[PDB]
């Protein structure tokens, strides 16, 4: 298996089948057999706000080339409750109500995968009652065009594109935060002011990476 | 992750950890209700 | 057999079974037997209105006044209301609907003509209702079937042209038509737009926003101009 | 059986035998069989009432203004409601109440035992052999019908009720959205049925 | 079994024998039995007194705010601590605890003694009784309910019960907060839901 750093060999407790699993645990953090699929959900969700976080930095920028007032990423939080309409209070008390109601669900099918979904929330029996991997709910809401239930050869192959996308969007978000912090500047901003003049634009010359 | 949670169940790592989170609990409870001398408020 | 791309290699859940299959399938929706059914009557029905839609757009532009398709106003005016006709569309297609929906999740319990009886046929296949909706059958074989996606295949691809050459092309089908084949080297959205490293050149929707109906905003926006090319 | 929405999940309890199950019960309610019965008289019972009921305050808008024979006033069944009458309401509440409450205790101590007891009055006595809980022989049902047309009947009279039921409904609506009559709105209507609607004439904006 | 939140324990100590039981003992107060015996019964008093007095506060200034007819003297829940008329709060206050002390009394030593909290003698007259464990009946239920509903109906009183008692405390900490009666709470939210709710005032405000 294609192990991260070549010419190692995986740690003896994960070569098992996960999708993405390069044998990359240097600090030896899935020791814990119990932990560990508690680090594969966590992944898993990290890398599905990633990808959703990407793009809604990358667009909002992309579409202020044309015009069409968008803000940027960063502050685009005053700018909505500059034109407020509601109070950020409501609006963040509104988040911990009907955000805080998902993820204590989604928790409890972590803990016993039997439960949400035997019923008696209203109804909607089998939609949540999950289908048995860690992160992966499947059903009618969560997976509307009914994927991940016929070929199951094609689904093993797109938890591994899920992943290796996710972890993608992990690192380059990464770079959206880091590189506003050092040049004070969108992210397609960034993209094409390499791309105009790359040698002055590169990451030496934002003089704070490279303090002198 | 076995024997390092063991290890941070010890008698002395929690009497420490533990008393930290009241030590500074209880310093920040001073910190936005100062001087509170009686309970009056 | 016959596939989109002749080399290709069709993919395992879909063999040669369903009327006009060539092989396609990049994400492999079909592998699952009930989905695929309802995915099944949602091709003809997409199709079935595109296919009237298309050729309605055509001859109401050439054959007739030439408006191209934006308009409220019109030379069969607005005889009753709007919200007269809404109305009364949404109760009628609510009926025609509903009803049809059944019968593709429980086949057959829909035949009998509700107020007396002619029925209409045997259960047939869910999404080619027989009898009343099809008398004439011009031709006799399942050729016909097979017939009737690739020419509605093509127009809902086709429909699609509609609304982006009227987009920023800013006029009907047709018209764009007759324009390209003048200067045919011109006005390809080829030639129009460019976004190489550097330059980036876009054409400007032709069509505006806020058009006045009734007094009402009406936004009716482009769709996704930031991304053109 | 026919039913109310062609090839639908008919669920079990409602194996048609009452006069005029459908088998409509989308909300699963009614499934252990005493309160289904108690229900069946309901509708049964309750859609009666509508029916002289909706009748009752459509009669002021037919005589009123159609032909104005002998004014009743009565309008929009609702000056009904505040008129002088004759009694006050002091009086005239609590006596229909002492009235109705005899009929309604007798209703319901036959169907409490539906086999048994109320029948025989003073004065003598009826004993028409009164036996069906939601439906009684004798004195009440007079030029002796149930005349062995009761299934091909019964439904008859369940299905006019519930539209009975439903056409009140409408009343209410018709009232507190618009606030004109029934024949108000039914005349409104038909003048341009087209602008005149709930959503043309319910958008105030 | 319906539980408080689906995935979690229904503890070892408390099966779903009684009703209205969800499963939700987090602090684990019942775990003994004689215990549990007698919160069950803390719970319906409660509950009991919960939906009586909650109409209290609901109803009358509903009324008002409802309409000209028929004004609440003594105005929001808490403007009716006032209008005492004619006896002084000093008696009549200490004519209620004499008065009902004797009645719950009477209560608690029938839980203490189940049979008869009176036998046909003592307590001249009185003493019909006719009392199971943990419901008194008898005068208590004079339309002769329990007619074989009783499962249905003993869930439909404490789950109405558990909601009035819950109710209720919003009563208090919202006028204690907006200062204003429920229907205007309530409306005043109705009327613009975002900036009339909590958080935007006063407690969570602190941030
Ligand atoms: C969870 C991820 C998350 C991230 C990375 C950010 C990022 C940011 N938000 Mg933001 N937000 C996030 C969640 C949310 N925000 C908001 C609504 C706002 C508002 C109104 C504002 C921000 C602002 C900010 C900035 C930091 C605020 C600050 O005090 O910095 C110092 C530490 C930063 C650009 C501020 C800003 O726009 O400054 C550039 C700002 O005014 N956010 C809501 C809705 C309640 C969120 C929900 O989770
Ligand atoms: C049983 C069906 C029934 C219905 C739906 C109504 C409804 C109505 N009555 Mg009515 N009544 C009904 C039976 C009876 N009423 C009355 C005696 C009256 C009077 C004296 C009045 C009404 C009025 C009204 C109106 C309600 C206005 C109101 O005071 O609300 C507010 C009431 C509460 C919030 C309580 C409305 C037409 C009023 C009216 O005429 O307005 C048009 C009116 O003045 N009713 C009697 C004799 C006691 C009835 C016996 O069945
Ligand atoms: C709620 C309905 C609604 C409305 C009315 C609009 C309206 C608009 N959108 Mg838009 N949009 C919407 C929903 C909507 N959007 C949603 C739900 C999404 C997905 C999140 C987007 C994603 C989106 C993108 C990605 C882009 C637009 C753009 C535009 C503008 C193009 C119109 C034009 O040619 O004038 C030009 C615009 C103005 C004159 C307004 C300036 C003031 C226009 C203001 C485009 C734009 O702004 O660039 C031209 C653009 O690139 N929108
Ligand atoms: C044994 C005697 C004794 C007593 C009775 C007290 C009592 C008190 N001391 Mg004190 N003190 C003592 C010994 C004592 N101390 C000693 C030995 C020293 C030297 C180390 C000090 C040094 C000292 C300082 C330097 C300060 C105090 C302060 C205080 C007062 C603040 C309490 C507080 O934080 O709010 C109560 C805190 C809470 C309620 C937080 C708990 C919140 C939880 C979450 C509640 C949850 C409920 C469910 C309190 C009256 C402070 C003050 O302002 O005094 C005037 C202060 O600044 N003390
Ligand atoms: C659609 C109307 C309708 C119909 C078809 C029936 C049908 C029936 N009723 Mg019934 N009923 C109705 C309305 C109706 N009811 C209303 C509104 C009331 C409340 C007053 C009752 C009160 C009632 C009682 C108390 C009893 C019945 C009984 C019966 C059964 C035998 C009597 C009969 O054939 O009536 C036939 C009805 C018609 C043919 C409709 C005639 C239309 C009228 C005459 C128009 C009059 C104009 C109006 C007064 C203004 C039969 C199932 C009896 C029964 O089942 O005993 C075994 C019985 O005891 N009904
Ligand atoms: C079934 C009997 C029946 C009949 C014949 C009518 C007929 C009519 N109603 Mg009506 N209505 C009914 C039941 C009925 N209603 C019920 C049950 C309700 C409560 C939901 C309403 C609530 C209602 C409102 C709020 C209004 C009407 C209005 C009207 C009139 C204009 C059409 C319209 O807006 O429809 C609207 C009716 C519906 C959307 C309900 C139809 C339900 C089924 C499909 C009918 C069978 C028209 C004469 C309007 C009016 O007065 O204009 C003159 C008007 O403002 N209706
Ligand atoms: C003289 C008056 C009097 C007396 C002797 C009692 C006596 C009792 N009440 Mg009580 N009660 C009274 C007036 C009285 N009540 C009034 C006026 C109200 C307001 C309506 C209540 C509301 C009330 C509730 C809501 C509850 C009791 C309960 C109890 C019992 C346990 C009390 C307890 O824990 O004490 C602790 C000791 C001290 C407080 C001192 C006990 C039998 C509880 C009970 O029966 O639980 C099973 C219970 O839940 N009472
Ligand atoms: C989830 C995430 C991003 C989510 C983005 C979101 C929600 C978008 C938010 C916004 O749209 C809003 C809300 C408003 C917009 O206007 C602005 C923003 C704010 C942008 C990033 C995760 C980012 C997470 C990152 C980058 C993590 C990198 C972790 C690494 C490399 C760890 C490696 C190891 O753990 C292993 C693998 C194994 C161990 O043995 C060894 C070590 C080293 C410990
Ligand atoms: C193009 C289109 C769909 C294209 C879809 C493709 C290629 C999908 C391919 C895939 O799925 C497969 C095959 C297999 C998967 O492995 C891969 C993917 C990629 C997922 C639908 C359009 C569908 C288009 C539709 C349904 C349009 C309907 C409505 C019409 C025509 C009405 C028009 C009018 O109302 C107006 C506009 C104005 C009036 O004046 C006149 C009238 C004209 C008539
Ligand atoms: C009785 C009635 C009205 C009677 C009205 C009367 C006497 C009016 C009298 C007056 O007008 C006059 C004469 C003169 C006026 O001046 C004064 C008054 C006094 C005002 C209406 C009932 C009206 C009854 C109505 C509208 C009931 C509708 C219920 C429906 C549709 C329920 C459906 C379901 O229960 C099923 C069927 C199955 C479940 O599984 C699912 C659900 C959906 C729960
Ligand atoms: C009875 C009650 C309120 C009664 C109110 C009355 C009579 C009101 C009277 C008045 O209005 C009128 C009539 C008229 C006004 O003019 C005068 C007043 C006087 C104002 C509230 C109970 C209120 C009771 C409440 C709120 C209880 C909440 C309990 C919760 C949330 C959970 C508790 C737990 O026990 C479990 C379930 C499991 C354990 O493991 C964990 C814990 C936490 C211990």
């Amino acid at each position: 298996r294609p192990v991260w750093y070549p010419g190692n060999s995986p740690p003896e407790w994960l070569d098992g089948s996960l999708p993405g699993d390069y044998g990359y645990d240097p600090l030896g953090l899935a020791s814990d057999p119990e932990m560990l699929k508690w680090w594969v959900q966590a992944e898993l969700v990290h890398g599905r706000w990633a990808m959703l976080g990407t793009v809604g930095m990358i667009v909002p920028g992309v579409a202020a080339r044309a015009g069409g007032d968008f803000p940027q990423w960063y502050d685009a939080g005053k700018v909505y409750i500059e034109n407020s309409s509601i109070p950020f209070g409501a609006l963040l008390m509104t988040q911990v109500l009907m955000m805080g109601w998902s993820e204590m669900m989604r928790y409890y099918e972590f803990v016993s995968p039997g439960s949400q979904g035997t019923g008696s929330f209203m109804g909607f029996t089998e939609a949540f009652a999950g289908t048995g991997e860690n992160g992966y709910p499947g059903g009618r809401f969560f997976d509307p065009f009914g994927l991940a239930k016929g070929d199951p050869a094609k689904l093993q192959e797109y938890k591994v594109k899920e992943i290796k996308n996710g972890r993608l969007a992990m690192f380059s978000c990464l770079g959206y935060y880091a590189q506003y912090a050092a040049t004070g500047k969108g992210p397609v901003d960034n993209w094409f002011d390499h791309i105009a003049d790359p040698f002055h634009n590169t990451c030496a010359t934002n003089g704070v990476s490279v303090p002198f | 992750m076995q024997n390092l949670k063991i290890y941070l169940s010890t008698a002395p790592v929690i009497a420490f950890i533990w008393l930290s989170l009241l030590s500074s609990l209880i310093i920040e409870v001073n910190r936005f209700f100062p001087d509170p001398l009686i309970f009056a408020f | 057999r016959p596939l989109w791309l002749p080399g290709s290699t069709p993919p395992a859940h879909l063999d040669g079974s369903m009327t006009g299959d060539f092989g396609w399938d990049p994400l492999g929706l079909g592998a699952n037997p009930e989905a695929m059914t309802w995915f099944r009557e949602a091709e003809l029905q997409n199709g079935r209105w595109a296919m009237m839609g298309v050729f309605g757009i055509l001859v109401q532009e050439l054959v007739k006044p030439d408006v191209f398709w934006y308009d409220a106003p019109t030379k069969i005016d607005l005889p009753f209301n709007i919200i007269g006709i809404v109305a009364f569309q949404a109760f009628a297609m609510h009926y025609v609907e509903i009803r049809r929906w059944q019968d593709l999740r429980k086949p057959g319990s829909v035949n009998k003509d509700p107020i007396f009886s002619n029925y209409s046929l045997p259960e047939h296949e869910p999404g080619y209702p027989g009898g009343i909706f099809a008398p004439f059958v011009p031709g006799d074989i399942e050729e016909l079937k097979l017939k009737e996606l690739k020419n509605a295949r093509l127009s809902m691809l086709a429909f699609v042209g509609f609304v982006m050459q009227a987009q920023i092309t800013g006029k009907g089908p047709i018209a764009c038509w007759t324009d390209h084949l003048a200067d045919p080297f011109g006005t390809t959205i080829f030639s129009k737009a460019v976004i190489t490293l550097g330059g980036a050149v876009k054409p400007t929707c032709q069509i505006p926003d806020h058009v006045a109906f009734q007094g009402i905003d009406i936004p009716t926006p482009c769709f996704f101009e930031g991304f053109w090319p | 059986r026919p039913i109310w929405l062609p090839g639908a999940d008919v669920p079990e309890w409602l194996d048609g035998t009452i006069p005029g199950d459908f088998g409509y019960d989308p909300l699963k309610l009614g499934k252990d069989p005493e309160t289904l019965k108690w229900y069946v008289q309901a509708e049964l019972v309750h859609g009666r009432f509508a029916m002289m009921g909706l009748v009752g305050m459509l009669v002021p808008e037919l005589l009123t203004n159609a032909g104005i024979g002998l004014p009743a006033k009565g309008t929009e069944w609702f000056n009904a409601g505040a008129a002088p009458m004759f009694a006050p309401t002091g009086v005239l509440f609590a006596m229909q109440f002492l009235l109705m409450g005899w009929a309604e205790i007798r209703r319901y101590q036959d169907f409490k035992n539906p086999g048994s007891v109320n029948v025989d009055p003073i004065f003598g006595g009826k004993l028409p052999d009164g036996n069906i809980p939601g439906y009684p022989g004798g004195i009440f049902d007079p030029f002796g019908f149930a005349k062995g047309d009761v299934d091909s009947l019964k439904l008859k009279e369940v299905k006019n009720g519930r539209l009975a039921m439903f056409a009140t409904l409408g009343f209410y609506c018709q009232a507190v959205v618009t606030g004109k009559g029934p024949i108000a709105c039914w005349t409104s209507h038909l003048a341009d049925p087209w602008a005149n609607n709930v959503w043309s004439i319910e958008l105030a904006k």
